[PDB]
RNA sequence: GGAGAGGUA
């Protein structure tokens, strides 16, 4: 009665049931502000009952609790106005069942609705990871006063915009508003009313609504940007841009201080996310939230106007698919014939078949995409021209609403090679997309693949839950509990290299972590930053332009505070743009942030320098061989290719006894093979010239005279 | 060619493959297994007879007497089905067996009879099976799913190098009996051989060898070849076997026949063996050094001293050779050993064996099996004998023997049900052989190794394990003396058998409640093939290899239909055509392909026999002769696919749709979707709530009628005839002349079940689908059940859908629903709830149901009559009184809050010895009257039928039509007639009439007795009153309706019709889905279905317009014919010229709502014919039309897609989910709010939510949320007081649950307390 | 109150 999930500790002692609660299904209702949610009448009148009693007795409509309970029970029409009176400014908490990260439980204001389903603002669905296909959500009410204020000032939805895992915004317009905006900011080469000139955005809006000009056609319009490059002073500057009426209409929504070029491109999903991020980082918070709401409204409206539907004619099969597949078939047949006669071995036949099938698949995919993304050829009032296609599926895929290019490949081109259960790859791919029909066997194989995927997701989530529960129970007791430990040890933050390109630059690894020892610009003895400053965006720019290479940064692994870590050692809160407040639980948020993505994971020669720049070697103990090259006699020798600036750009691991064309501090041409070695066998490399004497090398009991037989030179094996 | 009743609505059919084997009865595996369970089988190998003949006879220990079995019998069920469902008692049947006790004479020799006595002892109650295939246990009809457990026999399994970290595999061999103790042989990393019994401690196998009385030399002679050494004048000339030299080198100079065959240090080539055999060498001189590392075969003794020079199985030494030569042992036998051919795996185990004789080995076994309990001389031998070789405790079934002999390359497929020395020896031989390289391990997912065990077999085995107990009891009883006065009644006890069967049927892991909210749900639940249960594998600790789909599943178990979530791949469903073999494996049909002709004869193949032949799959083009038009035909040879010649094939599949289950065979355009999305589509198709009036699906897969009529809901005729009188409740058919028996003329009569609750509270009723004068034929459909339409399944409604985003109201997956969908009332569903109220017999006396209750106004009592029970038909609402009960010192039943509806039926049961109040008497009298009237009506129906028959036979040979009518019917049946068989028929009919009169006059009495009697009841209850509410759940924002392609969504708003998009004709659409959902979730089936439905409704609309204005048949005939044409060589070929020129009119009438279209799953209609059909109507061939917005009135650019789609309303309403709680009850042990909606419980602030709140800075809210809102009793009372007084604060205190933990942990020896 | 089965996210 103590152990296990059924024991007291994990059942009735850490998480209890609770009064004042409710549960329901959720629908969308996109007319809500960002800081409120719908609430059914019945749930509202059942949750808040004690407050209704209080108001009734205060107002003298029931001089006891029994009469008041009767009045509530049969709800005379008076109680509804009282209920609305109680709700005025009383937040509630909405929660979803598998609440992984800190954003899973959020506050809201309630708005009474004559329905039976909790309406939820459509932007926060991303934070909840809440599809509307039947998900249920639970409602709690905070009773005391301090609870109400805590809800309002910590969990009200307009205070959680940046995810604690990383600064990235978490209310990115998700999947439909993005399609609307992308279809809004485009340009057909020749649409209705092309070339005229307008006197500002609202004029363009009126023109479009009157129907004289299509939603996207090139047009010169005069716009007045605002720039606050001064000391917090907005300066208005007008100009005559050349854009499309869609973009001009959209500009009417954005707040004051943003450059116009931010709403000039095609506005995919990534562009919208970046736009929100810049708006937040320039104009505080309130403008950002109001702007996000307006973005959602306009996006929905113009997407609805678009009528972007999907049809079976909008899945174009490239005209060369059959020829490609037939040629690949003949290519397979020739190798099959080769192995019939024994000219080749089974393994090589198999590998060649797989390789050529992969080549055919890639060719088909490329041909399909090329015929799909530019098929539009339309005259430009002259003879002919081509532009980005309006094919519906492509318009949905490119914008980023739904589905990568892989799904388009599976819908139009052949759907690749399918793998049998035990990890092997079937030598015969599926040569049929979904616009055409799969026959029996192909469908069978696809079925196996899908079932493997499903079972893997089930087991993977089951395990990830245990992982996160373990993690949060080793870091739960850590709480930033000082202001400054007063130390100097940190760690050397540098961009990460894997042999190839930079997988992560420096500006995204030290963004928001205090420095340990003031960096010296590469004008050495030029103090660029103080030693205990927060490296926010401006200092990051200063580092970037001066091409800083490696920075000493105070890290939470060496802070000297006891029973907690000091404020500076941690860095920036990362969920709101300022240093961490004293007295904050960071261990729990760290554990949850590492455990949340746990379900998106999967369960089961010669150096070719590719950039012009100087070459430097670390830990070189080398000599010059007979060919004049450089032969290394150390193991930890590492080569760095540095650009003209003096900042490292590439790294490579040099095996022992590897010959190098260059020496040290030379210049390498792009694509130059700079070194080579024999990774197969190990030599007995010497150091200097002379005679080589076999000491203590006696045939018969110490070695064997295994003289070479195919050639006949001297050979003896220890 | 077309039946009359089949011309009401001919479903236009696509498809090209001619079906060659129509689908079989869909419930064979239940109605046949249980049919074999209870039958007089003289062969004595199926069902009960086998069990009885297996346990009996029983011989006493002396044995001066024995008890032997004779025969059995099943009585008449006490209650028929309807009564059993009403009351709640098992629909069972008594089981009477005629045992027979025989008494010998002690002094006379063994075998003699003093006197023998027998009687018919009662024992047990075996539940019976309704017609459909569902048992009734306690008014809660359940179904038993089949099991998929690993078959008895032998398996040579292996581990894939997941032990010893050495990369060395370890083969093991298991013998699995059908009932008894298992057996295992395993290889230790050191190449030993270990036996293991029932997963107890290990043992060297040589001991179990010795158990069978085997000597060391015997074992060695069994398991090895013998090399012979000849002590001669010259150092061991040795007799050589040529095969030895293969794969080995020479350590010395093999030189014989005066020729150096080879020198030392050289590997021996096949050329060396070839030259040796050419020279025909038999003996070679071998240096003594070769025998250095050898081991003797049999013990060698010194002749003179009689001592043992060298015991068997030991190495050789030079001094041992000297002693041999001194003793003159010419012939020396030694082992044949090699590191790859013959590993000496036995000798090492011999060495490990600490035992040498039979007694010690038996003692070792006895000690291992029973720790402690010092063994005796007889204990070990008795244990072994009755463990592995007594037919009463170890039994390989017939299937076991068959599989066993098939796995050892034997010839006989029948033998003994026990083991024998040769069996164990052969298993060891085969295991060693596998270790040496020949042979192959066996995988376990092969469908040739897993057995289907349907309901009959499991119930029979439970019955046998019941019988064993009474057998033991009677054996120990007869062991006693005093047999002169026994009877076979006191020793036989009915409680054990009844318990052993009832517990299985009523509460097991394979007798589960039958969800019944469809025909499809029933059908697909009776065919389920589970892998869990007793003897199977656990749900939560099953690996991954089990869940995957094996290549052998093709055509036996559906691969796409499976309940996702915690248990994938353990609840797979049976495929459409799959049969069950004789033993129990799964078979599938194929068409025999002769030399070059695809014939029509079909063979059913098993899972193993498929692995040998070559099968060309279903869709291979052939032209009227069985010749494959192409010459490189696709085939599945053996666990893989390839292309083969036109002559190498040996079998071809039956139909395209033998791969999928029945549940997933109803999806049109199945071949276009993904896999997992079709999976969700099926699993949601299973949950469609029946609607108020069903509607056919515009685009089906032709597999509807089979599911409709092969389930039980529709009332399918049994003998074709003419409808005589239809009605809302019953039907009468005058049977045709041919299909009538000579006597007992009669006329068929059907009764229809009106509104009665299903198991999920969805009303099921039947409506007639015929009218007066309509002919009908055998097997035709007469009464449509829930969600059926002219006898073809119809779960949901087909509605006009347009794909386009609409002001975000369909953001993620939501659905925008126009208001016509609810105005026309075409989704409302009727639900029926049963509410009970019991009158317990408690302290302070009992309590009653008097209509008077305290402190309530007469207003709430207006709906109760004088007795205290609501009237039939009162329209109650939320919070009312249905029956008024009294607190003995107000426990009156009340309607659950939120539900409305009308009371439609009331029942009351009273325990014997209690006077029955007014309402009960009223209901009893009403039932009496109803039964009498019903019986009278049916009697006169049959009597009129009989007299019509008599008039028919009188007018043949002596008709006087006038005379018959003059004298009334009462005196017809003795009129004169010429002498022939006609007089015989007249006499037979008169006899039948009298018999019918007697039958009725006694059946009325039987029904009276059944009604007026008392009622059995549970102890403590005096009377129970049940009331049925009927509700009409209409539709709300929040319900969850879904398509057939797994595109579920939560309806989100009910727009007024004037706001919905409308095309230029003026017809506003009725749904607005979200286009964004297609590309990411690849299921194009929905879009293709939308286009096809659009074409179908276009044709329907054209016909409707043609009929609106009066158009003579001349035009309808033409147009309908041309419509049924226009395929790509379809197989339909329906000819309108043969219709009666009035069936054409009725066909047009039934087609005016759209021409139904068929599309077999994997042989469907391609794009081209869809385009052609669309162009047949005047619709735009592109499929997309141009709409107009409702509010603005301006046009949408980008023409959108609109068509007709079939949608179902799933059984996840909103009003069964929405819930709230402010202050309710409280648990008992730990003061926390209760849980669940049944009780008025609150939600659970789970652990992860506590973490989340800690992640914020929020501390006060968390502290209150787990101190004052749930647990701290004084805290929450004061909180309530403060809140009422309008002063928000709290008084935290300490949780009560913590005190519970403190006391509980202090209940151990631990002293834990709180310090200062 | 506890078990068993099925279902939803
Ligand atoms: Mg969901
Ligand atoms: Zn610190």
């Amino acid at each position: 009665m103590i152990k296990g999930k059924q024991g007291r500790f994990r059942q009735n002692l850490l998480g209890k049931r609770v009064d004042y609660s409710g549960r329901s299904v959720i629908t969308v209702g996109p007319y809500l502000r960002l800081h409120q949610c719908g609430l059914p009448k019945k749930m509202a009148l059942e949750l808040f009952k004690p407050f209704i009693y209080g108001k009734l007795e205060l107002r003298g409509l029931a001089t006891t609790i029994k009469a008041a309970k009767k009045m509530v029970e049969r709800e005379e029409a008076v109680v509804w106005d009282i209920l609305d009176e109680v709700i005025r400014e009383h937040p509630v908490l909405l929660n979803r069942a598998p609440t992984l990260h800190r954003l899973g439980i959020q506050a809201f204001e309630p708005v009474l609705i004559e329905g039976k389903a909790i309406q939820l603002h459509p932007l926060v669905c991303a934070a909840y990871n809440a599809d509307f296909d039947g998900d249920q959500m639970a409602v709690h009410v905070p009773l005391t006063l301090e609870a109400q204020l805590e809800a309002r000032a910590l969990m009200m939805s307009t205070n959680n915009i940046l995810s604690p895992a990383n600064g990235e915004p978490i209310i990115v317009p998700s999947q439909d508003v993005v399609l609307g905006l992308y279809y809004m900011t485009r340009d057909c080469v020749n649409a209705k009313g092309e070339g005229m000139v307008l006197t500002g955005p609202k004029e363009a809006e009126r023109l479009y609504r009157s129907g004289l000009a299509s939603l996207h056609a090139r047009v010169k319009v005069r716009i007045t940007e605002y720039e606050k490059d001064a000391n917090g002073e907005l300066v208005a500057k007008t100009s005559l841009k050349d854009t499309t009426v869609g973009r001009a209409i959209l500009w009417m929504i954005v707040p004051k201080g943003l450059p116009y070029s931010i709403v000039n491109q095609a506005l995919g999903k990534k562009a919208i996310s970046k736009m929100l991020n810049t708006c937040y980082r320039i104009l505080g918070l309130k403008p950002t939230v109001i702007f996000a709401d307006q973005i959602m409204y306009t996006g929905f409206a113009y997407a609805a106007r678009s009528g972007a539907s999907v049809g079976i004619d909008d899945m174009v099969i490239p005209e060369k698919k059959h020829e490609i597949i037939s040629e690949a078939e003949a290519e397979v047949a020739e190798i099959q014939e080769q192995f019939q006669s024994g000219l080749v071995t089974a393994g090589e036949r198999y590998n060649k078949v797989i390789d050529i099938w992969a080549a055919a698949n890639d060719r088909v995919s490329k041909a399909m995409m090329d015929n799909l993304q530019t098929e539009t050829v339309i005259n430009r009032d002259g003879q002919e021209e081509k532009q980005v296609s309006f094919n519906s599926i492509y318009m949905m895929a490119d914008s980023g609403a739904r589905g990568s290019a892989a799904q388009i490949r599976q819908l139009a081109g052949m759907r690749g090679l399918m793998a049998k259960p035990d990890g092997s790859i079937i030598e015969t791919p599926i040569t049929a997309n979904f616009r055409e029909g799969l026959n029996v066997l192909q469908y069978f194989i696809s079925t196996h693949g899908a079932r493997k995927g499903l079972a893997d997701t089930a087991l993977k989530t089951a395990n990830s839950g245990y992982l996160t529960r373990r993690l949060v129970d080793v870091a739960q007791d850590l709480v930033v509990t000082e202001d400054d430990c007063g130390t100097h040890e940190g760690i050397m933050m540098t961009p990460v290299i894997e042999g190839g390109d930079v997988k992560e630059p420096l500006r995204d690894r030290v963004l928001g972590r205090v420095t340990a020892e003031d960096v010296l610009k590469p004008g050495t003895a030029d103090i660029l930053v103080p030693r205990n400053t927060l490296l926010h965006e401006q200092w990051c720019d200063l580092l970037e332009e001066n091409s800083v290479d490696a920075v000493k940064v105070r890290s939470v692994v060496s802070c000297d505070t006891d029973f907690g870590v000091c404020a500076h050692c941690y860095g920036r809160d990362l969920a709101r743009g300022h240093i961490i407040n004293k007295g904050e639980a960071i261990g729990v948020i760290a554990a949850q942030s590492i455990g949340e993505p746990g379900t998106q994971l999967t369960m089961r020669s010669s150096i070719q320098v590719k950039n012009k720049g100087s070459i430097k070697l670390s830990n070189v103990k080398s000599v010059v061989n007979s060919s004049g090259k450089l032969v290394i006699t150390s193991r930890n020798t590492e080569l760095k290719l540095i650009d003209e600036f003096g900042r490292t750009k590439e790294s490579y691991k040099v095996p022992y006894g590897a010959v190098l064309a260059k020496g040290d501090g030379e210049q390498v041409a792009g694509g130059e093979t700079v070194a080579n070695w024999d990774p197969h066998t190990m030599p007995v490399i010497t150091e200097v010239s002379g005679f080589v004497r076999f000491t203590d090398m006696i045939d018969g009991q110490t070695i064997t005279r295994q003289t070479d037989e195919l050639t006949g030179l001297s050979s003896l094996v220890v | 060619v077309y039946s009359y009743t089949e011309k009401k609505r001919i479903r236009k059919d696509f498809g090209k493959r001619p079906q060659v084997l129509d689908v079989p009865y869909l419930l064979s595996i239940q109605l046949d297994s249980f049919q074999k369970f209870i039958e007089q089988d003289p062969e004595g190998q199926y069902g009960l007879e086998a069990a009885f003949r297996s346990v009996f006879p029983i011989q006493s220990y002396s044995g001066n007497s024995e008890l032997q079995y004779v025969s059995y019998r099943l009585g008449e069920p006490v209650f028929d089905v309807q009564e059993c469902q009403i009351r709640g008692v098992t629909y069972s049947a008594p089981l009477r067996v005629k045992l027979r006790l025989v008494i010998y004479e002690r002094e006379a020799p063994e075998g003699t009879v003093k006197d023998i006595k027998e009687q018919e002892v009662y024992m047990g109650e075996i539940p019976l099976m309704t017609d459909n295939g569902t048992f009734v246990i306690n008014g809660t009809e359940r179904v038993i799913v089949s099991q998929l457990h690993r078959s008895p026999g032998v398996f040579f399994d292996s581990d894939k190098g997941k032990t010893h970290s050495s990369g060395k595999v370890l083969y093991n061999a298991r013998i699995i009996p059908y009932r008894g103790s298992w057996l295992d042989f395993e290889f230790d990393p050191k190449d030993n051989l270990f036996v293991r019994i029932d997963r107890r401690r290990k043992l060297p196998a040589t001991i179990i060898l010795r158990a069978l009385n085997y000597t060391t030399e015997q074992i060695l002679d069994l398991f090895f070849e013998k090399v012979i050494f000849e002590i001669r004048d010259n150092k061991l000339q040795m007799e050589l076997v040529p095969e030895r030299l293969r794969g080995e080198t020479a350590s010395f100079d093999i030189e014989a026949n005066g020729k150096v065959y080879v020198e030392k240090g050289r590997r021996i080539t096949a050329r060396h063996i070839r030259q040796l055999e050419k020279d025909d060498v038999k003996l070679i001189e071998v240096p003594v050094e070769y025998i250095a590392g050898k081991v003797v075969a049999k013990d060698y003794i010194d002749e003179s001293t009689g001592e043992l020079i060298c015991a068997a199985n030991m190495e050789l030494s030079l001094d041992l050779l000297a002693k041999l030569s001194q003793s003159g042992h010419k012939r020396i036998e030694t082992l044949f050993t090699n590191d790859l051919d013959h590993g000496p795996y036995i000798s090492e185990t011999l060495r490990v064996d600490p035992t040498n004789d039979r007694l010690s080995a038996l003692v070792e076994i006895y000690r291992m099996m029973r720790p402690g309990e010092p063994p005796t001389r007889e204990a070990a031998e008795s244990l072994f004998e009755n463990l592995f070789f007594s037919e009463d405790r170890y039994d390989l079934s017939a299937v076991g023997r068959m599989k066993f002999n098939r796995s050892l390359l034997r010839e006989e497929i029948e033998g003994s049900g026990i083991l024998s020395k040769d069996d164990i020896i052969d298993v060891m031989k085969k295991l060693i052989d596998i270790r040496n390289g020949k042979g192959e391990v066996d995988d376990i997912d092969h469908l040739g190794n897993r057995r289907i065990r349907s309901v009959g077999e499991m119930a029979e085995n439970q019955f046998r394990v019941g019988l064993v107990r009474v057998e033991r009891a009677v054996k120990e009883r007869l062991s006693l003396g005093d047999l002169d006065t026994l009877m076979p009644q006191d020793m036989i006890n009915a409680k054990p058998i009844s318990a052993a069967v009832k517990e299985f049927f009523g509460s097991s892991q394979l007798s589960q409640f039958m969800d019944q909210n469809n025909p499809l749900s029933e059908i697909t639940h009776k065919r389920r093939i589970s892998a869990l249960g007793p003897g199977g594998l656990t749900r939560e600790r099953a690996g991954f290899e089990v869940r995957d789909v094996h290549p052998t599943h093709y055509g036996r178990v559906c691969p796409i239909e499976t309940p996702e979530g915690p248990n994938i791949g353990l609840i797979n469903s049976l495929s459409v055509y799959a049969q069950t073999n004789e033993y129990g494996f799964l078979e599938t049909p194929y068409r025999k392909v002769t030399d070059g002709v695809v014939t029509d004869e079909i063979h059913y193949l098993s899972a193993i026999e498929e692995g040998n032949y070559v099968i060309a799959q279903a869709n291979s083009n052939l032209d009227e002769e069985g010749h494959f038009v192409e010459d490189l035909v696709t085939c599945r040879s053996k666990g893989e696919s390839s292309l083969f010649s036109r002559d190498q094939v040996d079998y071809m599949d039956v139909s395209t749709q033998q791969v999928v289950s029945v549940g997933a065979s109803l999806i049109p355009f199945l071949e276009h979707d993904d896999a997992n999305r079709a999976l969700m589509g099926a699993n949601m198709q299973r949950q469609a709530v029946p609607t108020l009036r069903a509607d056919k699906p515009l685009v089906g897969t032709g597999m509807e009628r089979a599911v409709a009529v092969d389930s039980g809901v529709t009332a399918v005729a049994k003998r074709g005839g003419v409808v005589q009188y239809v009605d809302a409740s019953r039907i009468v058919i005058k049977v045709n002349e041919d299909e009538m028996y000579p006597g007992e003329a009669g006329i068929d009569i059907y009764n229809l079940t009106k509104y009665t609750r299903s198991n999920q509270n969805t009303c099921i009723n039947q409506m007639p689908c015929v009218s007066l004068g309509e002919p009908v034929e055998r097997g035709d459909v007469l009464a449509d059940g829930p969600s059926t339409d002219l006898g073809e399944l119809a779960l949901g409604q087909n509605m006009r859908v347009a794909f386009m985003p609409w002001n975000g109201y369909n953001f993620e997956d939501s659905i925008l629903v126009s208001e016509r969908v609810v105005q026309e009332d075409r989704f409302t569903t009727i639900h029926i709830q049963e509410l009970a109220c019991v009158s317990r017999d408690t302290k302070l006396g009992p309590e009653e149901i008097t209509a008077d209750i305290p402190n309530v106004g007469e207003a709430a009592l207006s709906k109760l009559d004088e007795s205290g029970i609501v009237y039939i038909g009162a329209e109650v609402t939320g919070g009312d009184i249905l029956v008024g009960k009294v607190t003995p010192k107000d426990s009156s039943l009340r309607v659950p809050n939120g539900v409305s509806g009308t009371v439609i039926d009331v029942q009351v049961f009273t325990r014997d010895g209690v006077e029955k109040d007014k309402r009960a008497l009223e209901i009893e009298e009403m039932q009496l009257k109803q039964a009498k009237k019903d019986l009278s009506e049916e009697l006169q129906i049959l009597e009129a039928g009989l007299f019509s028959r008599i008039r028919a036979v009188l007018v043949a040979g002596g008709v006087e039509a006038e005379k018959l009518d003059k004298l009334p019917r009462d005196r017809w049946l003795e009129l004169g007639l010429t002498d022939e068989e006609k007089q015989n028929q007249l006499e037979q009919l008169a006899e039948q009439y009298d018999e019918l009169k007697h039958e009725f006059e006694k059946k009325l009495e039987a029904k009276r007795r059944k009604i007026t009697q008392g009622d059995d009841l549970a102890p403590g209850v005096l009377k129970i009153v049940k009331v049925y509410l009927a509700v009409k759940r209409r539709i709300q924002p929040g319900d969850k309706m879904a398509g057939r392609h797994g595109n579920k969504g939560v309806i989100s708003k009910i727009n007024p019709i004037e706001d919905m998009p409308y095309d230029e004709n003026g017809t506003p659409v009725d749904i607005v889905l979200n286009p964004l959902g297609v590309p990411s979730r690849m299921n194009i089936g929905q879009i293709l279905e939308t286009h096809l439905g659009m074409a179908a409704k276009g044709i329907g609309d054209k016909i409707n317009a043609m009929l609106k204005q009066q158009q003579e048949v001349a035009k309808l005939r033409e147009f309908i014919q041309r419509a049924y044409d226009l395929g790509a060589d379809v197989r339909q070929k329906v000819d309108l010229s043969t219709f009666s020129d009035e069936e054409v009119m009725r066909l047009a009438e039934n087609l005016r709502k759209g021409m139904p279209i068929a599309t077999p799953v994997f042989d469907g209609a391609k794009e081209a014919e869809i385009k052609e059909l669309l162009k047949l109507g005047d619709l735009p061939t592109s499929g997309q039309i141009r709409l107009y917005d409702g509010r603005t009135g301006e046009q949408f650019e980008r023409p959108v897609t609109v068509g007709y789609m079939y949608m179902l309303k799933l059984n996840h309403l909103v009003d069964d989910k929405m819930h709230a709680r402010s202050t309710g009850s409280y648990s008992l042990v730990t003061q926390q709010p209760l849980g669940g909606k049944a009780q008025f419980g609150g939600q659970r602030f789970g652990e992860m939510e506590v973490w989340a709140l800690e992640a914020y800075g929020a501390a006060y809210t968390l502290q209150e949320m787990l101190t004052v809102k749930s647990d701290d009793v004084n805290g929450r009372t004061k909180m309530y007081k403060n809140i009422v007084d309008g002063n928000h604060q709290m008084e935290p205190g300490m949780p009560e649950s913590f005190n519970v933990l403190l006391k509980e942990i202090r209940s151990l020896g631990i002293n834990i307390e709180l310090e200062d």
